[PDB]
């Protein structure tokens, strides 16, 4: 779906690490290991959320085609 | 010293008015029990009510809101007297 | 900088998004009780 | 466009990584760099592309950003006035709040999606509730006023945006949609009615300006009032023209009543910031009515007069803040002899007050001429009504100037080098626009 | 338009009309039509009949309000202490007076509404405003100074809100669908449905 | 359940199953329409449950018998 | 026999974890993290769809912040009851599941109270018990009348609709929440004001329990907003917010918008997590902003789903009421922000047990842009 999901996920992992440090009173650079872990897991999670969304989009397309919605080939191209 | 709002009324008279809220307080389960029971039966009866015009429904809601007495109002003003 | 191509590509993206949303808004009831509305859906009940 | 958006996102980002002692310097450099990026956006905006100079999308309808005539003027105005706000404000907390507010507001102007516009614009709701309700010099009542007014108007706008997204399937401006419904038109209109202070929904602006800090007041007057015209040109007139033409007598009634009663309410003010804040409300009505005519003259005149206001009222607010720092008073009756005591401050104060009275060598003159011409295109009486009651502004401005000018005073209260650096850009911009480089 | 030279929006030709095209091939409706009881109650032809049909709502609301207040009083009275006065003699006036005054206000409202509509001969906002104004005037007979103004205004404003959001609002947005092609724009290429979506069955509770 | 309290099925299980089978046969797009089409089977099921029509017939016979006896 | 195995595995799992905890009970591990992980693994065997996966997610996030084997075991009991509420096909399933959940609520409330807190906590539990007995007795009496009249037990009836109105906590049935959740532990109030609702929403959507009446959701909205604005204590503010929002969600769910209510319940769980488990002012501030529906956070998306569903059904009175009541509730939320940063110096307990609180705040801030497709 979204073509910018992984980049967003990496930035949001940075958000997690820095925010967790700031809330606890520590500086943003403290606990460096948390940064790498947060970035990697957040990137993977953002990707996975995107495929889940795409899969249920396609399931809905199949259902509506069964029901009688006359989707064209281009409309079928809209749902990857 | 700073300019301050004038407080209407005397200090002791206002305190006496406020002290009329210090009365024996019933527990709220007694009200809640009856409201729950009559509300259940009321919801059962509502499905059988005739369909009313939206204008009449709104006027009935307005009248109910105006007629509703806050529980504190009865608390301050209650007298165990005829 | 081909402004015409950028304009038409952006408009096409927005129009595709609108078409996808209106397809996404076509929803019948997914209730398990509702076998009439969903008669063609492939399902198995374990009950 | 992309550079401008990236720099707008970079400014709040930098605060997280700065040393907390370099925050002021880094914030000032970031503000100037954003101004330069806005100049670059103007450079890369070709007038050949008549509908939209630039459109960028980042993967969704919500992430669609674009610049037009109104958007480009308003974005350059905010990027111009932000550095002055940065220097006026001290402390990491205050810097963070003001940077987040500016990022949200500047992203709202270039947004082309009504829902994204709503999301970015109302993100600065608590930030003003905290800002105007700060510990010692803030008032909770004013913060409550502004927050509640914004919430109700923006929620109505949001409901209209939801209905449009359901019916058309899209709420982006670039997709042509027209609606004749009056409920949706009012839902979009109420936000404009409140945000552009229009009687009787103008009560929030005064209390907010008086109890906001000088940087906060500068931003509020400079660009947050102008967000109404971005919404009107971008999200109301394209789709809701039938309703504005249906309700034009009512629109004129409300606008001219706002002008007259705001002018009369200004006469009853003893506080300098309140005087400037009420002058702003009277000034907004001409803009709103000129745009509502839906003519070429009206739109251009409204955006021009917005630029003139966003160059004149920030200067008055800045001068009043400087005087309050020097004197710890805002009451006109305490302040006397300012001509003799502060000749340099008095000169700029008189210059900006002349600008607010729309004298020819000021941008307000050109802008007012264009707006009055649009009103005259609609009807003669429409222009005549506004032209006459402009005399009320002269009365209160002259009374304030006369009260401040002379008397006996034992205090030298004149501006320092920092203060003069603060207003020099505004004076230069005012002159340059006044000679016709609008 | 998004430019400073030509007016925003657009215009549609009044001479040119577009043939209606169905939103879907087969239409299945889950919205039930008004009942005969609703049409009977809505009928304002005979003002007495209209009043007597719609007052049970007002009497019911007055009875709940009086019961609420009477229970607030009853809850307070002490069971452990024997009371010289009779509690129901104390409590019955509350409920009876609340119900009676509510019924009287609702009767004025409905009667004035039906009488104005009959005399005018048209269904309009003004009937509701006048009936509400009369009801609010009856509310504030002997009340202090702001209340002679505020209650007629509030009671008149209530039917305006009821008309605006109960009748005008639904009828203004009947055509809008949300599926297939936009109601105005069928020329655009959107997925066209054989059948409309049924998100729920007709209700029966 | 319909299991029958002794063995077999409930006393009116088969009538209800007739009504359910008729609802299964129909092609109407909503359950409400399908029930409208199959109402007569439901009337059979209600007849087996409570025997109201037979009770009314017995009441009418008893009333006419009493009227004859009095005359 | 194979279809029965799927359900039987969950039992066997729970029993062996219970007996293992009973055998391995020691002071060395009062915080039994290992049994918590075992319970979380065991609850994966009950996931069959997306709503069941949401049930699992909320159940695990709840079990993280309960302390002890015993409370975690009763949270697992609540999860079992909720899983069967979703699968109930008639009156008996609904009844069995929901009063099992009520028993779990009573036990959890009793075991998380100190000796000094017994006088009020036990009173609130007793009042909740008596009100629940009223609701269940009326439900089962009308169910007996219906089963006699129709010969069958059908979960599409007015009786189950009113019983599920009591379970949701709407219009005249919200007082038990106010009395009980004011006097119980903050975690107990948090988990039993969010998790039970998902099963009721699933049951309503799947079994066609919808009514034409809009009075109850309207009453819930207006009463909740006005009482939230008039309530002095902070717990009552948060409790009345749920009444208003669940009334609005009830109005949306009756019209068949199941997807939006299933997203709203999850976003509401995440939003309420931070204010209830208040340890930091900033986390609570973001949580309160999210509950208000405020744009930069995920709470805006959840409220937007419900409001967007409202404009589709095109009921004007509901929309007008929604706007005004939303403003009234916003005043109370602003009271909450004012109390933290703008009234007096604030000092709180250093309860450094933010298991999923930081993750929830991160999810509220971050998740807006990924989920923007929904609205
Ligand atoms: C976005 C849109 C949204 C859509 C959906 C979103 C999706 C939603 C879900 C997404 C959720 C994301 C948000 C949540 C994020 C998760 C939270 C989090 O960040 O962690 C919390 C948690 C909090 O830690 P804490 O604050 O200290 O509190 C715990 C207490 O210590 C409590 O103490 P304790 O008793 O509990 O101790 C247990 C634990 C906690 O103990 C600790 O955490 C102490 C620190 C661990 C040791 C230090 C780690 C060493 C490597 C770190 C590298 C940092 C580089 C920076 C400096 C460069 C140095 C050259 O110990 C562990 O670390 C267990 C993990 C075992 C790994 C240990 C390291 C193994 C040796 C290194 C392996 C490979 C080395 C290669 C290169 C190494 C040099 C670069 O962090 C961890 O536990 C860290 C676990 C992993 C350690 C880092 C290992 C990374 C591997 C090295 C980098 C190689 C490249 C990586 C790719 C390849 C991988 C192999
Ligand atoms: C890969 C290579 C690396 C390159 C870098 C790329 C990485 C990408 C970004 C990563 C950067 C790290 C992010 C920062 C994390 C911590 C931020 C923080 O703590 O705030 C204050 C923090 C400084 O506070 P502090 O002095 O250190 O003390 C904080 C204490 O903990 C408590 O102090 P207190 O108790 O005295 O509280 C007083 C409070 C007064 O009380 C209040 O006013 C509370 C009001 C409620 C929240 C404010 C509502 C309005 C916020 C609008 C959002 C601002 C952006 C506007 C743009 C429109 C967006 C639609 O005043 C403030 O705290 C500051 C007021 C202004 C800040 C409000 C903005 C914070 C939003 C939420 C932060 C994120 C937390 C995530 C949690 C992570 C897990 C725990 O950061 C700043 O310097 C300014 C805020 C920077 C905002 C950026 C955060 C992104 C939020 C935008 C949402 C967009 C979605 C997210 C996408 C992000 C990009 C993927
Ligand atoms: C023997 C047992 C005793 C009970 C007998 C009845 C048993 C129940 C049987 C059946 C129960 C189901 C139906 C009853 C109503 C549902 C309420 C309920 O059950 O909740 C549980 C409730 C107790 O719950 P709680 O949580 O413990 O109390 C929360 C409060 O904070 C309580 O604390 P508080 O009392 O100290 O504070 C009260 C507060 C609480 O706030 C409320 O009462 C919210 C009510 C707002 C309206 C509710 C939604 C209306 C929608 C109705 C839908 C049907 C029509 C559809 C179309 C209508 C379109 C709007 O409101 C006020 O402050 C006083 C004003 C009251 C209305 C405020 C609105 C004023 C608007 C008028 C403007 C005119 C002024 C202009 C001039 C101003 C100058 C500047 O039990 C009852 O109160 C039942 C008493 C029954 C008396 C109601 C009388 C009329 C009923 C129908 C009229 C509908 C209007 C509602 C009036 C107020 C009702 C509360
Ligand atoms: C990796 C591939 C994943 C992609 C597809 C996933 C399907 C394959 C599942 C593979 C597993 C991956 C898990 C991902 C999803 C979980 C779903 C699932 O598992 O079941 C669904 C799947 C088939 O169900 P379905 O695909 O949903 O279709 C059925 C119908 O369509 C009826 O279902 P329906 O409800 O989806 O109907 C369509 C629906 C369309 O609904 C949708 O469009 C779905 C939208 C996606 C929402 C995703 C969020 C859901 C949160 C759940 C998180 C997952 C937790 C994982 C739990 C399982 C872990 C394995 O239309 C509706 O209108 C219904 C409303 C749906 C709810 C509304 C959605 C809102 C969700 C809340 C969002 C709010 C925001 C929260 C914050 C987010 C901010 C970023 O069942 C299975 O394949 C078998 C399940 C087996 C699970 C565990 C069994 C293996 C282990 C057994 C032994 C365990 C003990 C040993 C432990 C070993 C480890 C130590
Ligand atoms: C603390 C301050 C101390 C320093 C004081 C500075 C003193 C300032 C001196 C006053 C300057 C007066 C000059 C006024 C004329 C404006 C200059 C100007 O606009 O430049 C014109 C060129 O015109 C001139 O050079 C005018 C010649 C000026 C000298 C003529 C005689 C001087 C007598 C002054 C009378 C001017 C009255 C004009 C009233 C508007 C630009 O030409 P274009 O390329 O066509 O630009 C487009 C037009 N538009 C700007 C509208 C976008
Ligand atoms: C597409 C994703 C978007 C959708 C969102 C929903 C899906 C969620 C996916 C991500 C879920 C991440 C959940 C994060 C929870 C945070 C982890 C946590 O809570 O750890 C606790 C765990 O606490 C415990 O109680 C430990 C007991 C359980 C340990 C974990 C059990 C693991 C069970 C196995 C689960 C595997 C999944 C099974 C197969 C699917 C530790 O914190 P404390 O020590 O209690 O206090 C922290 C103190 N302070 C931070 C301030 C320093
Ligand atoms: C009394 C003076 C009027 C005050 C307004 C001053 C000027 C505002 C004009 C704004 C310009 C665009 C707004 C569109 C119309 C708004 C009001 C126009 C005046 C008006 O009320 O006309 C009514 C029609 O509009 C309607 O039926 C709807 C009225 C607006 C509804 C109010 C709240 C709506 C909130 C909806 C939120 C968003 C919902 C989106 C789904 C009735 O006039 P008539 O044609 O019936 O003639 C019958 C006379 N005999
Ligand atoms: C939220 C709206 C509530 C109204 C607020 C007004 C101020 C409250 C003061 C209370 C006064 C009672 C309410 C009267 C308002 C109606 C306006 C009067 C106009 C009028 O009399 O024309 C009627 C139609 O207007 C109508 O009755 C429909 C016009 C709809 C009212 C205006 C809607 C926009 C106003 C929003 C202003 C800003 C909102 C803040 C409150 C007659 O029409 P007819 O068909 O009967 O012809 C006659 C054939 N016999």
């Amino acid at each position: 779906g979204w073509e910018y999901a992984g980049t967003y996920g990496a930035l949001c992992g940075m958000v997690y690490a820095i925010g967790s440090n700031v809330i606890s009173g520590r500086a943003w650079f403290r606990r460096p290991w948390v940064h790498v872990t947060s970035v990697t897991l957040s990137y993977l999670g953002s990707k996975l959320l995107d495929e889940v969304q795409d899969t249920y989009y396609l399931e809905h397309l199949k259902r509506v085609e069964r029901k009688g919605l006359q989707v064209t080939e281009e409309h079928k191209k809209l749902f990857s | 010293d700073e300019p301050k709002h004038q407080i209407p009324g005397n200090a002791l008279d206002n305190w006496a008015f406020l002290r009329t809220y210090a009365k024996p307080l019933p527990d709220m389960i007694h009200y809640y029990y009856y409201v729950y029971l009559f509300g259940f039966f009321f919801v059962y009866k509502v499905a059988d009510f005739p369909e009313y015009s939206p204008r009449v429904l709104v006027m009935a809601a307005l009248i109910g809101s105006l007629f509703y007495v806050r529980r504190d109002w009865v608390h301050r003003e209650f007298k165990d007297s005829p | 900088v081909d402004s015409q191509a950028e304009w038409y590509a952006e408009y096409d993206k927005l129009e595709k998004a609108r078409q996808k949303r209106r397809i996404w808004k076509w929803r019948d009831s997914d209730s398990r009780d509702e076998y009439a509305i969903n008669a063609e859906e492939p399902v198995i009940y374990i009950r | 466009m992309s550079l401008y958006l990236f720099m707008l996102f970079l400014q709040p980002l930098s605060l997280s990584f700065v040393s907390r002692s370099f925050s002021k310097i880094s914030s000032l450099m970031m503000s100037f760099a954003t101004l330069w990026s806005a100049v670059y956006m103007w450079f890369t905006s070709n007038g050949a592309n008549q509908t939209f100079y630039q459109v960028v999308s980042w993967g969704s309808d919500w992430s669609t950003f674009g610049v037009c005539y109104t958007s480009l003027y308003i974005s350059l105005l905010c990027a111009f006035i932000f550095p002055i706000c940065v220097i006026l404000v001290q402390g990491y907390r205050a810097l963070s709040i003001l940077i987040c507010i500016q990022t949200a507001v500047s992203l709202s102007i270039v947004s082309l999606h009504m829902l994204a516009f709503y999301a970015l614009f109302e993100s600065s709701l608590l930030l003003f509730f905290i800002l105007i309700g700060r510990r010692k010099y803030g008032s909770l009542s004013a913060a409550y006023n502004i927050s509640i007014y914004t919430f109700i108007s923006a929620l109505g706008f949001l409901i209209s945006a939801f209905w449009l997204n359901w019916s058309f399937g899209s709420v982006c401006a670039l997709l042509p949609n027209e609606e004749a419904n009056s409920f949706v038109a009012f839902g979009i209109f109420i936000l404009l009615w409140v945000k552009a202070p229009l009687v009787p929904f103008h009560l929030w602006l005064p209390e907010a300006h008086v109890y906001a800090p000088t940087a906060g007041s500068v931003l509020l007057a400079g660009v947050l009032l102008k967000i109404s015209i971005v919404g009107l040109h971008v999200f109301f007139l394209p789709i809701c023209a039938s309703s504005i033409v249906k309700a034009f007598p009512l629109i004129l009634s409300i606008c001219l009543g706002s002008f007259i009663f705001s002018s009369f309410s200004t006469l009853k003010q003893i506080d300098l910031k309140k005087i400037v804040a009420y002058s702003s409300i009277s000034h907004m009505a001409i803009v709103f009515l000129s745009s509502a005519t839906n003519s070429g003259l009206g739109i251009q005149g409204a955006v021009l007069y917005c630029i003139a206001h966003g160059l004149i009222s920030p200067g008055l607010f800045l001068l009043v803040g400087i005087l309050y720092k020097n004197t710890n008073t805002k009451l006109v009756f305490y302040l006397r002899g300012l001509s003799q005591q502060a000749p340099v401050w008095w000169s700029v104060w008189v210059f900006f007050m002349l600008g607010n009275l729309a004298f020819p060598l000021f941008p307000n003159f050109i802008a007012e001429v264009v707006c009055l011409s649009a009103l005259f295109k609609n009807h003669e009486l429409y222009a005549y009504a506004f032209i006459f009651f402009s005399f009320v502004g002269t009365v209160y401005s002259s009374t304030v100037l006369g009260r401040l000018k002379g008397g006996v005073s034992s205090q030298c209260v004149d501006a320092s080098r920092l203060d003069v650096i603060s207003w020099n850009p505004l004076v230069l911009a005012t002159v340059v626009t006044g000679i016709g480089y609008m | 338009t998004f430019n400073y030279v030509i007016p925003y929006g657009g215009s549609s030709s009044y001479t040119i009309n577009n043939e209606p095209v169905k939103a879907e091939e087969v239409t299945v409706d889950f919205s039930k039509e008004p009942s005969a009881s609703s049409l009977k109650l809505a009928d304002k032809s005979d003002w007495i009949a209209y009043t007597f049909n719609n007052v049970p709502l007002m009497a019911t609301v007055g009875l709940l309000a009086g019961a609420h207040e009477a229970f607030l009083h009853y809850e307070r009275t002490p069971i452990y202490g024997k009371r010289t006065y009779n509690i129901i003699k104390k409590l019955a006036p509350i409920v009876i007076n609340k119900t009676a005054y509510a019924t009287l206000l609702g009767a004025i409202f409905c009667a004035t509404d039906a009488l104005y509509e009959n005399y005018s001969g048209k269904k309009s906002y003004t009937s509701g405003m006048v009936a509400g104004a009369a009801t609010g005037a009856v509310f504030a007979i002997g009340r202090p100074l702001p209340q002679p103004l505020v209650w007629p205004l509030v009671f008149a404003a209530a039917p305006v809100i009821a008309d605006l959001f109960g009748e005008v609002y639904p009828e203004s947005m009947k055509s809008a669908r949300g599926y297939g092609t936009p109601y105005g724009f069928e020329n655009l290429d959107d997925a066209v449905p054989t059948r409309n979506p049924i998100r729920r069955n007709p209700h029966h509770y | 359940s319909g299991f029958g309290l002794q063995s077999g099925t409930a006393r009116c299980y088969d009538w209800y199953m007739d009504y359910l089978k008729c609802m299964d046969e129909s092609k109407a797009p909503m359950i409400t329409l399908r029930k409208q089409e199959c109402s007569e089977w439901l009337e059979d099921y209600n007849e087996c449950l409570h025997r109201d029509k037979l009770k009314l017939r017995k009441l009418l016979i008893e009333r006419e018998k009493n009227k004859q006896e009095a005359a | 026999m194979w279809e029965n195995l799927w359900y039987l595995d969950i039992l066997i799992n729970v029993l062996i974890i219970t007996i293992f905890g009973l055998i391995s009970c020691s002071s060395s591990a009062t915080k039994s993290y290992d049994l918590k992980g075992c319970f979380i693994i065991s609850m994966v065997g009950g996931v069959y769809d997306i709503p069941s996966a949401i049930l699992w997610c909320l159940a695990s996030l709840s079990i993280l912040n309960f302390n002890g084997f015993f409370a975690s075991l009763f949270l697992v009991f609540t999860w079992i009851s909720n899983l069967f509420a979703m699968q109930s096909l008639n009156f008996l399933g609904i009844y069995l599941a929901f009063e099992m959940q009520s028993l779990c609520l009573l036990v959890l409330g009793k075991i998380t109270a100190n000796e000094n807190q017994r006088w009020f906590a036990y009173r609130g539990l007793l009042k909740y018990l008596v009100l629940s007995l009223i609701a269940g007795s009326i439900f089962i009496f009308h169910a007996s009348s219906s089963y006699l009249q129709s010969g069958v037990m059908i979960s599409d009836s007015l009786v189950t609709y009113v019983f599920l109105l009591f379970k949701l906590g709407v219009a005249p049935f919200h007082m038990y929440t106010l009395e009980l959740f004011s006097v119980v532990s903050r975690h107990v109030a948090f988990v039993f004001s969010t998790l039970p609702k998902l099963s009721v929403l699933y049951l309503i959507s799947n079994s066609n329990i919808g009514s034409e009446c809009v009075w109850w959701g309207l009453i819930s909205l207006w009463l909740g907003s006005i009482s939230q604005y008039q309530s002095v204590f902070v717990r009552s503010i948060l409790l009345y917010s749920s009444v208003a929002e669940i009334g609005l969600v009830l109005l949306v769910l009756q019209e068949g918008f199941s997807w939006e209510a299933f997203s709203w319940v999850s976003i509401y769980f995440l939003s309420l997590s931070g204010v209830w488990h208040a340890n930091s002012k900033f986390v609570s501030a973001i949580s309160v902003a999210s509950i208000a529906g405020l744009p930069p956070f995920l709470g805006f998306i959840g409220k937007a789903q419900i409001l967007k569903s409202l404009v589709s059904i095109n009921l004007g009175i509901l929309i007008f009421s929604s706007i005004l009541a939303a403003t009234i509730s916003f005043i109370g939320y602003l009271r909450l922000i004012r109390l933290m940063y703008l009234v007096s110096p604030v000092k709180w307990k250093n309860n450094k047990d933010s298991s999923f609180i930081n993750w929830s705040t991160w999810m509220l801030t971050v998740g807006t842009l990924p989920m923007v497709y929904s609205v």
